[PDB]
RNA sequence: UCUAGUCCGACUUUGUGAAAUGACGUUAUUUUACUUAUUCCGUGAAUCGGAAGCGGGUUUUUGGACCCAAGGCUCGCUUCGCGGGCCGA
RNA sequence: UUUAACAGCCUGCCCACCCUGGAAUCGGCUCAGCCGGAGGUAGGGUCCAGCGGCUGGAAGAGCACCGCACGUGGUGUCCGGUGCGCUCCCGGCGGCCCUUGAAAAUCCGGAGGACCGAAUGCCGUCCACGCCCGGUCGUACUCAUAACCGCAUCAG
RNA sequence: GUCGAUCCUAAGGGUCGGGGGAACCCCGACAGAUAGCGCGUCGCGCGUACUCCGAAAGGGAAUCGGGUUAAAAUUCCU
């Protein structure tokens, strides 16, 4: 019964990323998430280049 | 180089058929034509209340004939156009095929053409 | 006499395993060049019931290392993993409950379990649920560990054997009392067709050597030799001593 | 531009995940490869007796193309050829004639003719399987005292004869207008093997292990020679 | 009175070495070395071996994501667009 | 004393979810639980179920009744209540396990964005409407103190 | 076309190759150059040894009233 022929567009999909895959709780975890592990890996990045210069 | 671990047998060409000679003469022949179809029309009196009633043929047909030959049978036969067509296989053995015409053709009309009624 | 009991299990027929339900085998992943030499992270996304095994099973999700597509792996659980549990698996993995390393770098008393003889064969030693494996000492010079399994008995394996650090997770399992026929029914009705079992001493001598008398009675030695042929060999086989284990000989 | 950047990756374990390489060593092959592959290891691992080793000793590459050189000027006609000259002599004998100068093959007509003492050159090809047709032909030329060589390529000899392979071949006699370079060839021909015949009864070949082994066993003897000044 | 199985020895599969000891250049016994026979384990056969560079004396607070190369150099080019080569690896 | 599939609109159960707001004198709440600074109560929303409501289908049908002829006409098919009731379906919660209670076809959605149009006429389009097509075999009947088995029209 | 079979897979069954076997037969994807698929228009990419049988109670595209026979209908008529 949710065969694109029998089914209209609008009542088998939700307007975000991972609509209809993942509740917006979820979503929203996961662009947190991505957004502050990725800064930290900048800060692992610059941390490790003001060591790497002692000597 | 090889970037799969895995070996697959490489294609191959392969040719078509080309036979020096013919393994059969000829074709065989057509053994489910028109009247080979179309054994002969049921005159029961059950059938005959359909030619009025329903516009509907009943015919007696070949076991091996399909409800798409019964219908170029018909029109090859007696010209005449096709509304549906049903078909069983009676208690005999023998098939039994219900042809109901279109409103253009009168089938109490084609009957009398036919020489049942 | 005719085909005893026990000989008619190697057959199979309806002496086969129970494993429908299963979940599939549980094992460590293949060893590959990230655990050789470095280490590879896994996340645990559920710890599921296995039908026939005591112990919990974790599935892992690894990312795969040179292909695009994600690896999903079974592990028998260690009593403390939990689900968003990191889990790393190399030979430069630190040593944390959940992680598997080989056992050249677990250091000398560390518990371990699910411990591969072969190195590469995923896990053989210590699976079942409250077991574990200590590591008791390395031999550099032969490249071998010593470790003790759970039956107390010693044995040498190669350092590059891989292992998880902990104990097998639903130990205590065996002390809860059944109280019931029908417990010890459910529990075997997922594992094999093995109960309930019939004395021998109750059958009559042409299915069994024990079977037959005016009296229910062996009637000879129940002790039987190791070389005895199959439908001969029944009742304690080569026992070295019988008896209530005092002293000792229950050490 | 400066809207070009540069998007490196960091490899390594645990890191973006590596280009396509080269995986032709790991390549599970399939059993015709793998069987031919153990089949030359195999040989080389186990020690090969001398009666077989010294068809490894095969003839230099710089004289060898030279003998080869000449063998083309004595090549068999070619079937058109052979055709061509029997019209030609049918036209003869209607209107009312020097032997041949070329070389000889098979290893049949070969072995009568050493064995007669009619063949002054014996080519003989290092890859005959089974080797049994020719592992004996060396001693034959040397008993017979004829100049023998062992060249690599069967299928080389074979296109000298308009053959897919030929096991050896012979030279019985050479055109006169040639006959000093021939002499030349056949004196370091019979310096490398005939001469040698003696010395390489008890040369037993093969024995080598691999290269994983050799290094492994090269690393346990440092250790030896290492305490040994100590 | 026999028998499947099973245990045990010899020969065979079955080769390459060394040492100790013993017998008459051969030769038995014992221990040990080699790897290609043979046997076993693993995988969708995915970084094995050696030697260099580099570092000193490549990924770990998080239940995310990660593919088909950016870039540099260099030829052909039916040119500012296509097709190749070598680095990146 | 009736109202089918199907189509549209409305409704929005029990849950889940969102916004505002910031709680001890703790409050909310079920038959039972239980929930709250990891954001309760409260106020206002979103979504989901339907074998729910209205209309179309559809009274032109069916049924009942009264006639006329021996097909045909008329009238009615209306308004409420009740439940530890029965059968089936669904919802949500709780108990139980050394028991945790199939697979695949198929279908839907998502991440990624190679590649692609137009200078506005082409390109794209899971939208509406229109057009065409629909194989083969089974289909009667008994299902049992007489159609099955038991030698039978058998108290099994 | 709309109810089923047909399709899917379950316990399992039947098999290639290989390994056994005087042979009838035994094991059954375990000794192996899989089946092919996708996208362009014959080329590229992918590719882990079964496109098999196995359910009229498991999974599963779509039909509803009204009428009609001596005997059929969610199949005939509207
Ligand atoms: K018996
Ligand atoms: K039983
Ligand atoms: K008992
Ligand atoms: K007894
Ligand atoms: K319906
Ligand atoms: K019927
Ligand atoms: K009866
Ligand atoms: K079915
Ligand atoms: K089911
Ligand atoms: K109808
Ligand atoms: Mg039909
Ligand atoms: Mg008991
Ligand atoms: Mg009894
Ligand atoms: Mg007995
Ligand atoms: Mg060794
Ligand atoms: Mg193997
Ligand atoms: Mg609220
Ligand atoms: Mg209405
Ligand atoms: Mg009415
Ligand atoms: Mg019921
Ligand atoms: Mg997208
Ligand atoms: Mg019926
Ligand atoms: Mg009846
Ligand atoms: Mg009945
Ligand atoms: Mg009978
Ligand atoms: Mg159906
Ligand atoms: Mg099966
Ligand atoms: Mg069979
Ligand atoms: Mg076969
Ligand atoms: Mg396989
Ligand atoms: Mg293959
Ligand atoms: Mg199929
Ligand atoms: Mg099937
Ligand atoms: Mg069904
Ligand atoms: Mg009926």
């Amino acid at each position: 019964e949710y065969k694109r022929s029998r089914l209209s567009r609008n009542r088998r999909t939700v307007n975000r990323a991972y609509g209809g895959v993942l509740s917006g709780s979820a979503v929203r975890e996961r662009i947190i998430r991505a957004f502050l592990v990725e800064e930290q890996k900048i800060v692992k990045k610059v941390l490790k280049i003001q060591k790497a210069k002692e000597k | 180089i090889r970037t799969k671990v895995t070996f697959h047998r490489p294609k191959t060409l392969k040719k078509d058929r080309s036979p020096k000679y013919p393994r059969v003469s000829a074709p065989g022949r057509n053994r489910l034509d028109q009247y080979a179809i179309l054994k002969y029309p049921l005159t029961t009196e059950s059938a005959m209340k359909k030619i009025e009633d329903n516009n509907t043929l009943v015919f007696i047909v070949d076991i091996k004939a399909d409800k798409k030959k019964i219908k170029d049978a018909v029109k090859k036969m007696y010209d005449i156009q096709i509304k549906k067509v049903n078909t069983l296989i009676r208690p005999d053995g023998t098939k039994k095929a219900y042809v109901r015409l279109t409103p253009d053709y009168d089938a109490l009309d084609v009957a009398n053409k036919i020489g049942i009624i | 006499g005719r085909v005893i009991r026990a000989q008619r299990k190697g057959a199979g027929s309806v002496f086969k395993s129970h494993t429908h339900h299963r979940k599939g085998p549980a094992r460590f992943r293949t060893l590959d060049f990230g655990e050789r030499n470095g280490y590879l992270k896994g996340v645990i996304t559920e710890v599921i019931h296995d039908p026939g095994r005591g112990a919990p099973l974790a599935r892992v999700t690894f990312r795969h290392p040179f292909r695009y597509k994600h690896q999903k792996e079974l592990f028998v659980a260690a009593e403390g993993m939990y689900t968003g549990q990191f889990v790393y698996c190399g030979k430069k993995a630190t040593l944390m409950v959940g992680n598997v390393l080989p056992l050249r770098s677990i250091p000398e008393g560390a518990v371990v379990c699910n411990v591969e003889h072969k190195v590469g064969d995923r896990g053989v030693f210590a699976r079942c649920s409250g077991d574990y494996a200590i590591v008791i000492s390395h031999n550099p010079d032969n490249g071998t560990t010593r470790v003790k399994l759970p039956s107390g008995a010693k044995k040498i394996v190669p350092s590059g054997c891989r292992a998880m650090i902990g104990q097998v997770a639903g130990g205590g399992r065996t002390e809860k009392p059944m109280l019931k026929a029908g417990n010890a029914y459910h529990k075997y009705r997922v594992k094999r067709n093995c109960w309930p079992k019939v004395r021998g001493v109750a059958m009559n001598p042409v299915e069994h050597p024990h079977g037959g008398g005016n009296h229910q009675h062996i009637g000879h030695a129940s002790t039987v030799r190791r070389d005895a042929p199959p439908g001969q060999k029944v009742g304690l086989i080569a026992a070295r001593r019988t008896g209530r284990l005092r002293g000792q000989a229950r050490a | 531009n400066p809207l070009f950047e540069k998007r490196p990756k960091q490899f390594g374990i645990g890191g973006a995940l590596p280009p396509k390489k080269d995986v032709t060593r790991n390549v599970r092959w399939p059993r015709n490869v793998t069987l031919q592959r153990k089949k030359r290891i195999l040989k080389m691992r186990l020690k090969v007796p001398p009666a077989l080793n010294q068809f490894t000793k095969t003839l230099d590459k710089n004289l060898a193309t030279t003998l080869f050189k000449m063998l083309l000027k004595y090549r068999p006609e070619d079937k058109a050829a052979k055709k061509e000259r029997l019209v030609k002599r049918a036209q003869a004998e209607a209107e009312g004639t020097k032997k041949p100068i070329i070389v000889k093959y098979g290893l049949k007509h070969i072995t009568y003719l050493i064995e007669q003492n009619k063949a002054q050159l014996v080519v003989i090809a290092h890859d005959v399987d089974p080797i049994e047709l020719v592992v004996w032909l060396p001693a034959l030329c040397r008993k017979m005292e004829i100049p023998y060589c062992i060249v690599k390529g069967k299928a080389r000899l074979g296109s000298i004869v308009h053959k897919k392979t030929a096991s050896a071949l012979c030279l019985t006699t050479v055109k006169n207008e040639d006959k000093m370079e021939f002499s030349r060839v056949l004196e370091a021909i019979k310096a490398n093997f005939n001469d040698k015949y003696e010395e390489n009864r008890k040369k037993w070949g093969g024995g080598i292990m691999g290269s994983k082994s050799q290094a492994r066993t090269k690393a346990k003897e440092r250790v030896l020679a290492k305490e040994a000044a100590q």
